[PDB]
RNA sequence: CUCGAUGUUGGAUCAGGACAUCCCGAUGGUGCAGCCGCUAUUAAAGGUUCGUUUGUUCAACGAUUAAAGUCCUACGUGAUCUGAGUUCAGACCGGAGUAAUCCAGGUCGGUUUCUAUCUACUUUCAAAUUCCUCCCUGUACGAAAGGACAAGAGAAAUAAGGCCUACUUCACAAAGCGCCUUCCCCCGUAAAUGAUAUCAUCUCAACUUAGUAUUAUACCCACACCCACCCAAGAACAGGGUUUGU
RNA sequence: GCUACCUAAGAACAGCUAAAAGAGCACACCCGUCUAUGUAGCAAAAUAGUGGGAAGAUUUAUAGGUAGAGGCGACAAACCUA
């Protein structure tokens, strides 16, 4: 009865879990766009996103030293998180990281996903991007928009 | 061929103009049908006795304490109406069944997720779709029309009323917790047997009766909890204080109902009818009703001398 | 336990070729407007997806030599520049990668 | 500014109206009945209305073992040691009976939790009922009481010195040896302090719990 | 909280419940069609080898809310007709009891503290 | 019938059924005053305890209970379990035998395999049983002792179905030791009116009453958005939500 | 070349107690008490835990000897290439 259980059961225990993370997000923060299993990308998504929270908080606070210090298993990106990463989302409340999933992997056939940072040097990854405004289906509701607002001013 | 969804061919400026099209005419809809009393509403008579009206569908917020005044503590379970209208009347000839039904929706939904079938059902009746419709068997003189708001002010304090919902499912679940059999001991030699049946049958019948106690899917079906009492009734939330628990999970659908219980039947004398009519009443109610031995919380504390 | 009895090929028929067992067709597969291989609608394109890996390994590749040896991350922002294009006032103070190549279309400079 | 720790709802999917009301009926009740600031370990005398006890008014003085549950429901642990016998009532913060609740001793210890003290020594648990209450000057730092107590000898109630635990106030050196210490350091998790995704941020939580509070003080 | 084979202690001042012996009382039956006993509820003990009802004034086992809880299970020793073997009852008993007054007013009469 | 195998005690688990009924219900008789009993008719919906010794079925005993029912089910059930007993190979004691060895004599120890092909089954009913207390009442009854029933009130236990406000194991939740709800009937006889047989007669005479329910009602109930994501839904599938699709 | 026993000449046995030891605690090592798992298994006798011994009638490497009407046996009718 696996109600309300947010965290996945992976690795080879729970502290086996966390291992795996940070070894995920070890990469994450040196490469700036890793690929993975999409639920480990997924499990490992959250943490990415709070990892940068903890750079915000400068790195003369002990506490977000010490959380950084765990989480990455490099210490040479230590000084890039509060110094490269942090600075960079200074003026983003969230939405540090994007997640897509691509083809499955060609050995085991397992569901593969892409996270990266945003604003990296990386050329970008083929974004699914939405229909043109010019289309058939979207000139339609664009006079129709316009027509309420018409009456809405009348 | 290919599946479609609301939104897929709708470009980045057409989605928030959409999203805010839909949910406008929504909150118009329910904002039109506030005062069922002056737009033409079914002929209205006396509460009878043998006569049974119509139930609501509430959604279940949680559970909270309350305290009477002989300092005895019950637990109540708080039903929360939520866009509740009466959708389809069907005569008795029709019913096909001894009794005239009402049909009752609530927890109005998104239009993009329903069936067309279901669309234009709506679309005639000018309300937003409904996530859960309930039938209700009334009386002829309990008729209401399709498209009348309902509120938890339809039940009183004092009253007793039956909720049935569906149960939490606890999936695939062997006998021991699903039928509480005793299973086998943990030691003094037990050989991979510990949480089975046991034993399933008889040998000479050769054949497991029908209707013996298996594993299998638990919980996930629809249970009804009788005599519930009605302590407190909010009417600015339209929120119905019921006694005890209700089957089902918090943030569910139920089915609120007066008791079918002998001991509380012809209990609707004072009880509205065929329902509660905000618009039409000559006083409004005060926000909370309290049962006569339900302490308020703005009530002194207890003295027994 | 053991099988009382073979099982003929009309019952084993009925149980490999049930619609349950089948496989499903796909509806979800569209064309790459990009490349025009096909690709699925939740799923990044293979094609693009290789293109941008390929450019992605040579720009890695670059970093390295110019760190040379581990331990080496920068603390600035990085920025990769080609052929016969110069530092903007936007990239000034930050780590620049050269590539032996022309810039390509899709990958827009920032 | 303290937030008393029942209006702080914990984790879970229940909708925030529940909450809203709920609130409404403590904010209620504590106009009626004065409910005054304290912590686990703090000495407290409760009067409540007894139907059966002499004069219908009871009067139970103890130390705050424990604060627990959320909304009406929230409950504290009292303990004292009467005439020998250990007695622990679990008093009802909104209960209507509670007749009075006053802070004898306004202190906090170094646990949030004070269950072991069942296993500690009778002293550390034994307070005086006539005691006479403390005078707290205003605007000052609620006092922390880094007492350590001594501990019965083994078995206890509960393996306090497991990590979960995570108890300060217990002189572990003087009633365990130093292998029983390394014993209990082998269900350690130091990856759970680590955790980010376990933590539990309620300061915009408490931001809005105080706009309700003003608000009612005002009507 | 007090069931079979449950060691109790004896509150009272009677002899019986108070001499020294080779085995602690204990509880060999609760006159109760579940089998669990609770406070106000008799009990039979094997105490020094003999067999006395015994009324249950605590125990460990937390219950309803506003009820004091014991760190030890405490029983009263009292005869067939109810009434108290001992004189003084020097261990705080809950105020519960004292809705039986009708069977249990000479018990409550000896009770010296009730918390 | 089975030796080209149909696996034995007792226990655990799950129980199906019979009624020749232990308890609860309704009645007749009494050497039935009452309170307790004895006996017979009817009733199988519900229930039928925990322990010490013994491998035990039993039995004895302790404490209870409204009661601790009798039997069938391959002495129900070992492809669910146990192996104490019993029943191989070791050994000991008594006894039989020249010995080997034997003894429904005792005694210690002694491998319990099987991945389910087929049949059957895997949410039946959503109406509940029982004890105790108060009251009636120190009344009916009775010389006294003793001591009800019916009605009414209250509080529990078990069973069934749920739930997490608190307590507790715990902590986005699952749980109980916790809380909430739980509704009809039982046919044996006892009485009128009145024929065969002008009284009488409760009638496999016509008929009337206690005396009966089409078991009442409740629950369920609409349907391609559906690529995808989420879920209090779930093994997969299905189902709910997405107006919470960067 | 397994095993039973024997022959020639080798090897191993930490630490602590007692310091005398077919002595005690306890590694290596030897054995296989109890329980679970395993039962076409990893294994035609194992794994995990718990245990007996562990300076001695100890354990063990190498070569040799005793052969079926037999050997060998601190007798279990043991063991002599499953
Ligand atoms: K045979
Ligand atoms: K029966
Ligand atoms: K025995
Ligand atoms: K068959
Ligand atoms: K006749
Ligand atoms: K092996
Ligand atoms: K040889
Ligand atoms: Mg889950
Ligand atoms: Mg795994
Ligand atoms: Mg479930
Ligand atoms: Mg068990
Ligand atoms: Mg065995
Ligand atoms: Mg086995
Ligand atoms: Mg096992
Ligand atoms: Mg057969
Ligand atoms: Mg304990
Ligand atoms: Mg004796
Ligand atoms: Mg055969
Ligand atoms: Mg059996
Ligand atoms: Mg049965
Ligand atoms: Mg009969
Ligand atoms: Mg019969
Ligand atoms: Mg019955
Ligand atoms: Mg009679
Ligand atoms: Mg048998
Ligand atoms: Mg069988
Ligand atoms: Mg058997
Ligand atoms: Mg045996
Ligand atoms: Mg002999
Ligand atoms: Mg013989
Ligand atoms: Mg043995
Ligand atoms: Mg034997
Ligand atoms: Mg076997
Ligand atoms: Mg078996
Ligand atoms: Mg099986
Ligand atoms: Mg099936
Ligand atoms: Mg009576
Ligand atoms: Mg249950
Ligand atoms: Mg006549
Ligand atoms: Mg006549
Ligand atoms: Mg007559
Ligand atoms: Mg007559
Ligand atoms: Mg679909
Ligand atoms: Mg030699
Ligand atoms: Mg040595
Ligand atoms: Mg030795
Ligand atoms: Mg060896
Ligand atoms: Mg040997
Ligand atoms: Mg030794
Ligand atoms: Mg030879
Ligand atoms: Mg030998
Ligand atoms: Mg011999
Ligand atoms: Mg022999
Ligand atoms: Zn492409």
């Amino acid at each position: 009865i696996s109600h309300g259980r947010v965290f996945r059961r992976m690795g080879l225990g729970p502290e086996s879990r966390i291992h795996l993370l940070r070894n995920l997000l070890t990469g994450l923060v040196r490469h700036e766009r890793i690929e993975a299993p999409w639920a480990r990308v997924d499990e490992m998504r959250g943490y990415a996103e709070k990892l940068i929270d903890y750079g915000k908080l400068g790195d003369t606070n002990e506490r977000a030293m010490r959380m950084a210090d765990f989480w990455l298993t490099e210490k040479d990106l230590i000084p890039k998180l509060f110094q490269v990463l942090a600075p960079r989302y200074k003026d983003q409340t969230g939405g540090y990281t994007r997640m897509l999933q691509i083809p499955n992997r060609s050995l085991d056939r397992a569901k593969m996903a892409v996270i990266e940072y945003k604003g990296n040097c990386l050329p970008p990854l083929p974004l699914p991007r939405r229909d043109s405004h010019l289309t058939l289906l979207n000139q339609l509701l664009q006079g129709l928009r316009q027509d309420l607002r018409q009456s809405q001013e009348a | 061929k290919s599946g479609t969804w609301w939104d897929e061919h709708l470009s980045e400026e057409n989605v928030p103009f959409i999203k805010q099209l839909v949910s406008d005419e929504d909150k118009a809809q329910l904002a039109s049908k506030l005062c069922p009393l002056k737009d033409e509403p079914w002929p209205i008579h006396p509460w009878e006795p043998g006569s049974f009206r119509v139930g609501l569908i509430a959604l279940k917020l949680g559970m909270m304490p309350l305290w009477t005044k002989d300092g005895q503590k019950h637990v109540v379970t708080l039903l929360q109406v939520q866009d509740c209208h009466v959708l389809k009347y069907t005569s008795k000839e029709n019913c096909n069944g001894k009794m005239a039904t009402l049909s009752v929706g609530g927890k109005t939904v998104s239009r993009f997720r329903k069936a067309t079938s279901i669309l234009e059902f709506y679309r005639e009746l000018g309300l937003p779709p409904k996530q859960t419709v309930k039938i209700f068997n009334i009386t002829d003189n309990a008729a209401i029309k399709p498209g009348t708001p309902l509120y938890a002010a339809h039940f009183r304090p004092g009253q007793y009323v039956d909720v049935t919902a569906k149960t939490i499912g606890k999936g695939f679940q062997g006998v021991m917790k699903r039928w509480g059999f005793k299973g086998q001991p943990a030691t003094h030699g037990q050989t991979k047997t510990h949480r089975r049946p046991g034993a399933v049958a008889t040998g000479d019948i050769g054949r497991v009766w029908p209707g013996t106690k298996m594993p299998g899917k638990m919980g996930n079906i629809y249970r009804t909890e009788y005599g519930l009492k009605v302590w407190r009734i909010n009417t600015k939330h339209n929120i119905i204080y019921v006694n005890g628990s209700v089957p089902g999970h918090k943030n569910c659908l139920v089915k609120v109902k007066d008791s079918k219980l002998p001991a509380y039947k012809d209990l609707g004398k004072n009880l509205p009818f065929p329902t509660y009519f905000p618009d039409g009443d000559e006083e409004e109610l005060p926000e909370d009703l309290y049962d006569e031995n339900v302490c308020q919380p703005g009530a002194p504390s207890i003295t027994f001398a | 336990a053991a099988p009382k009895n073979r099982r003929t090929i009309e019952v084993n028929r009925c149980r490999r070729r049930n619609p349950q067992k089948l496989i499903k067709v796909k509806n979800n597969i569209d064309v790459c407007p990009e490349c025009g291989h096909l690709k699925q609608k939740h799923v990044l394109c293979a094609y693009c997806y290789e293109k941008v890996c390929k450019e992605t390994a040579e720009i890695r590749r670059q970093i390295g030599k110019q760190e040379g040896g581990p331990f080496k991350a920068p603390t600035i922002e990085t920025v990769v520049l080609y052929t016969g294009e110069t530092p903007s006032e936007q990239d000034q103070g930050k780590r620049i990668i050269e590539r032996d190549r022309k810039r390509p279309s899709w990958f827009t400079q920032n | 500014r303290f937030l008393s720790p029942e209006f702080i709802p914990r984790r879970g999917r229940t909708d925030p109206l529940k909450f809203q009301i709920e609130r409404k009926d403590m904010l209620e009740r504590r106009k009626v009945l004065h409910i005054p600031e304290f912590y686990v370990g703090s000495i407290l005398r409760v009067t409540t209305a007894d139907p059966y006890a002499s004069g219908k008014i009871s009067q139970f003085l103890g130390i705050c073992i424990q604060r627990s549950g959320r909304g009406l429901g929230a409950t504290f642990i009292l303990r004292n040691v009467i005439e020998g016998q250990g007695v622990e009532i679990c008093f009802e913060l909104y209960n209507p009976r509670v007749q009075e609740i006053q802070v004898v001793k306004l202190e906090k210890r170094l646990d949030d939790s004070l269950l072991y003290l069942r296993d500690a020594l009778p002293e550390y648990s034994t307070f005086d009922v006539n005691m006479k209450p403390v005078v707290q000057e205003p605007n000052q730092k609620v006092p922390v009481n880094e007492l350590k107590v001594k501990m019965k000898p083994k078995p206890w109630s509960k393996r306090w010195e497991r990590p979960n635990f995570n108890i300060k106030g217990i002189r572990f050196d003087l009633c365990l040896t130093e292998q029983q210490m390394k014993e209990a350091q082998k269900w350690n998790q130091p990856w759970l302090e680590f955790d980010m995704m376990r933590e539990y941020d309620t300061s915009k939580i408490e931001a809005a719990i105080w706009k309700e509070i003003e608000a009612s003080k005002r009507s | 909280a007090i069931q079979k084979m449950t060691r109790v202690r004896v509150v009272d001042n009677s002899a019986l419940g108070n001499s020294p012996y080779h085995r602690a009382p204990r509880c060999i039956h609760v006159y109760k069609k579940n089998g669990v006993g609770k406070v106000g509820d008799q009990i039979l003990l094997a105490i020094k080898g003999q067999k006395k009802k015994a009324l249950i004034v605590g125990h460990c086992m937390p219950g309803p809310r506003m009820t004091p809880r014991f760190d030890s299970n405490n029983v009263v020793l009292i005869e067939d007709n109810g009434n108290p073997v001992g004189t003084r009852i020097k261990t705080p008993i809950p105020t519960s009891l004292r809705k039986r007054e009708g069977e249990y007013s000479k018990v409550l009469a000896i009770a010296q503290n009730f918390v």
